[PDB]
């Protein structure tokens, strides 16, 4: 599985999902 | 006191000021609480200096005493500093760059002088973090991949230079660097670090994005967490084998390195990144406070925990050199035991640690002519406990292989990585709020574009220039910058905001002002510091950096695994093209203050 890729793999999806409902929140704060 | 006109009518006034906050709230950010600001304060001044840089610096320069040098010069520089900063920012209510133009504004250097060193500070800090969520990312597995050596082809023998060196040292200069044997020699991207660096930079773009409303929960946890694991960290490491064996190597007196030059440069250079003074965030993190905020009783508290803490995570640290010294002296004394049992025919649990010297000489009177073939060891302890070991391999190679010889090697292991990281992301809060704000002021883009479009376009520009860092070479680049650049301008920057407030501003109408917030206009104490003594202190702290300067032999470490007499180290003399980069990131910063003062005063007149 080469084990430090899925880690990496689960971190990077958390931290785009954040990055996006946090662009969105941002827009419903006009 | 130097005659400036002007400066009403540039500046709000003091009869102003009871009514600006209650327009201030729109248009400008605020905080939520009082522990809010007091969290991101300790933040930026507890990072990844404390672990690597101080507790060797407290032991290497006559540790126990280096503390009285490490004190004394704290309630001089430090304090006078740090308040003097808090109580700028409260008054004239801008962020770095405003506040040294509205007073005078032919200075207007100090603010991009500050920028530009956050800028070069940051740059390499993201890059320490992408070594670290490196080495995190490599745990959750019971062997660790930094515990034994991969065999090459055959499977007969392990890889060679896994086997003249350590596997925790070939885990760090082949399998994550994968280094070169120079810094002329460069190669290709090494895609791993770059996806971790990728990853860096957009955990910090998310907790930065909406400027200071974001960074308050981030804040919260990212500055508890870090002290709360130091803690666990300690009733585990004074129960090993070692310490109370690594605390007192770091409190022994030598009061014979007080008197060295080299002394009180590093133990002064260290206050000033301890606290985080002249790179202009502690500036804008205070002009978000009330008017009538005390920023007297906040600087003393920041710098008691500051003060507080350095000796705290020392204690930490040398109590797992105090266990690593201990298990090495252990594994070298039981194979000069294994070495005459396997000659002389002894029982088993013949000849232990107590019997050592008495059972050498009852050999060799025994027989001669046996004992001129074996090999021992002159090992001993004060020689595992004096490593020079400094800035990154007390992480990736001294403490990570302590905690592979513990009980449960994949979970603290996980709770280390994860309280650096914490630390560098704390620091990192800070120095973002360095480069956004000075960005603004000089409004490089229009006032469209809201915040996550400037704070977007400063974490993607300083991805790019951070690929020097992911080439095979890429260490020898960021050894070279950090100590410099990080000096050099410290120093300068900060000597030049203790002269502009006293001498330009007026202390008295400084004091005045003050006394506006608080009352009580301040001690003896403080107009003594304010005066004479803080600008004298760091006066000769500036003169003993051109005297270390001049003789010191500047060379650098590199591995090269193909060279005789291999695993000691390497001193090689940088080459003559790499003063082009010492003059560039240590001299710009330093030339912006008078270069612009230059500028301006010769455009009008
Ligand atoms: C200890 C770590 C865990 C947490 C500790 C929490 C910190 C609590 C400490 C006290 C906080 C409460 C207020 C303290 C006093 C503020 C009052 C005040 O300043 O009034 C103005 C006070 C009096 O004002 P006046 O009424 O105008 O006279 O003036 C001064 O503050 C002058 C004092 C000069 C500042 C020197 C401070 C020395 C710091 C010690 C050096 C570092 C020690 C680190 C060693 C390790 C220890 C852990
Ligand atoms: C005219 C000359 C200037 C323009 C020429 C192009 C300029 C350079 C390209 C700029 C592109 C971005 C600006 C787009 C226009 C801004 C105005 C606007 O958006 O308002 C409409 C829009 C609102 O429109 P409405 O719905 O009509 O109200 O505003 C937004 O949607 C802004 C949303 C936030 C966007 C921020 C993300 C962009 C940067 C991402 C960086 C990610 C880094 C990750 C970490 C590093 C990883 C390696
Ligand atoms: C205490 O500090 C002194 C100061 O450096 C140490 O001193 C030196 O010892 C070396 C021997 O390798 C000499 O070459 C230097 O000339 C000495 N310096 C001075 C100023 O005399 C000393 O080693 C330290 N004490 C201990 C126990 O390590
Ligand atoms: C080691 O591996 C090489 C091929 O990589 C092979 O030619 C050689 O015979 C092997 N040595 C032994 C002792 O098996
Ligand atoms: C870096 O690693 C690659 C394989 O991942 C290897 O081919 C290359 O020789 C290494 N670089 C150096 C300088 O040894
Ligand atoms: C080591 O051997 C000597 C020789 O007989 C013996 O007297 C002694 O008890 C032994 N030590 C131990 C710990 O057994
Ligand atoms: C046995 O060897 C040691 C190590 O050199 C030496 O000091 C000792 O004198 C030798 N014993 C005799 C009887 O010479």
């Amino acid at each position: 599985v080469s084990i430090w890729l899925i880690v990496f793999g689960v971190v990077m999806g958390v931290i785009v999902v954040g990055i996006v409902i946090l662009i969105f929140t941002g827009i419903r704060d006009r | 006191v130097l005659p400036n006109p002007g400066l009403d009518a540039r500046i709000p006034s003091l009869a102003e000021l009871e009514t600006i906050e209650q327009e201030e709230a729109s248009s400008r950010p605020k905080w939520d609480n009082k522990a809010q600001y007091m969290l991101t304060c300790l933040g930026f001044c507890v990072g990844l200096g404390n672990v690597w840089r101080f507790p060797y610096l407290c032991q290497s320069h006559g540790g126990g005493a280096f503390m009285i040098p490490f004190l004394i010069l704290l309630v001089l520089e430090g304090i006078p500093l740090l308040y003097l900063e808090f109580a700028i920012g409260q008054r004239l209510r801008r962020g770095s760059l405003g506040v040294w133009s509205s007073i005078h504004p032919a200075l207007k250097g100090l603010g991009l002088a500050s920028m530009l060193t956050s800028f070069m500070v940051g740059l390499y800090y993201n890059t320490i973090i992408s070594w670290i969520m490196w080495y995190l990312f490599n745990s959750f597995q019971e062997p660790l991949p930094w515990s034994d050596c991969p065999l090459n082809e055959n499977q007969t023998g392990y890889v060679d230079e896994c086997a003249r060196s350590s596997p925790v040292d070939y885990f760090w200069y082949r399998e994550t660097l994968n280094i070169s044997t120079s810094i002329s020699d460069s190669g290709s991207i090494q895609w791993w670090m770059l996806l971790c660096l990728a990853c860096a930079w957009s955990v910090l773009y998310m907790c930065t994005i909406r400027g200071i409303e974001t960074t308050g929960k981030a804040v919260y946890i990212t500055s508890t967490l870090p002290y709360v694991v130091l803690t666990i960290f300690l009733i585990r490491g004074l129960t090993l084998k070692g310490a109370t064996n690594g605390i007192v190597f770091l409190f022994t007196p030598n009061v014979t390195e007080l008197a060295q030059p080299d002394t009180w440069l590093d133990a002064g250079a260290q206050v000033f990144f301890s606290f985080s003074l002249a790179f202009g965030g502690l500036i804008s993190f205070s002009s978000y406070n009330s008017v009538h905020n005390n920023c007297e009783k906040d600087s003393v508290i920041v710098s008691i925990i500051n003060g507080f803490t350095s000796v705290y995570v020392a204690i930490v640290v040398y109590s797992v050199i105090g266990f690593r010294a201990t298990q090495r002296y252990d594994d070298c004394f039981s194979t000069n035991i294994l070495t005459l049992i396997n000659g002389f025919d002894l029982p088993e649990g013949n000849v232990t640690q107590e019997n050592f010297v008495d059972m050498q000489q009852r050999c060799n009177a025994s027989d001669p002519a046996a004992y001129a073939q074996l090999v021992f060891q002159t090992c001993d302890i004060n020689a595992f406990l004096s490593e020079a070991v400094e800035g990154t391999g007390l992480a990736f190679i001294v403490f990570t292989e302590a905690i592979t010889k513990m009980p449960l090697s994949p979970l603290w292991s996980v709770l280390f990585f994860i309280m650096l990281f914490c630390l560098g992301l704390s620091s990192m809060f800070g120095n973002m709020e360095g480069v956004v704000v000075p960005l603004q002021d000089l409004r490089v883009i229009p006032p469209k574009w809201p915040k996550e479009v400037l704070t977007g376009l400063i974490c993607l520009g300083t991805f790019l220039i951070g690929f020097i860092f992911t080439l095979n070479s890429g260490q020898y680049w960021l050894s070279l910058l950090d100590s410099y650049a990080g000096s050099i301008p410290l120093l300068i920057i900060a000597f030049c905001e203790m002269f502009s407030v006293v001498y330009v501003y007026g202390v008295d109408r400084f004091n005045k002002d003050i006394e506006f917030m608080i009352g009580h206009k301040p001690n003896i104490f403080w107009q003594v510091t304010w005066r004479v003594v803080s600008p004298l202190l760091m006066l000769i702290i500036f003169l003993f950096f051109f005297v270390v300067e001049v003789s010191q032999e500047l060379t650098y470490s590199i591995w090269d695994p193909g060279y005789e007499e291999f695993p000691k180290s390497q001193k090689i003399s940088y080459p003559n093209w790499v003063y082009v980069v010492v003059v560039i990131v240590a001299g710009v910063p330093s030339l912006t203050i008078p270069g612009y003062a230059i500028y301006k005063l010769i455009r009008n007149h």
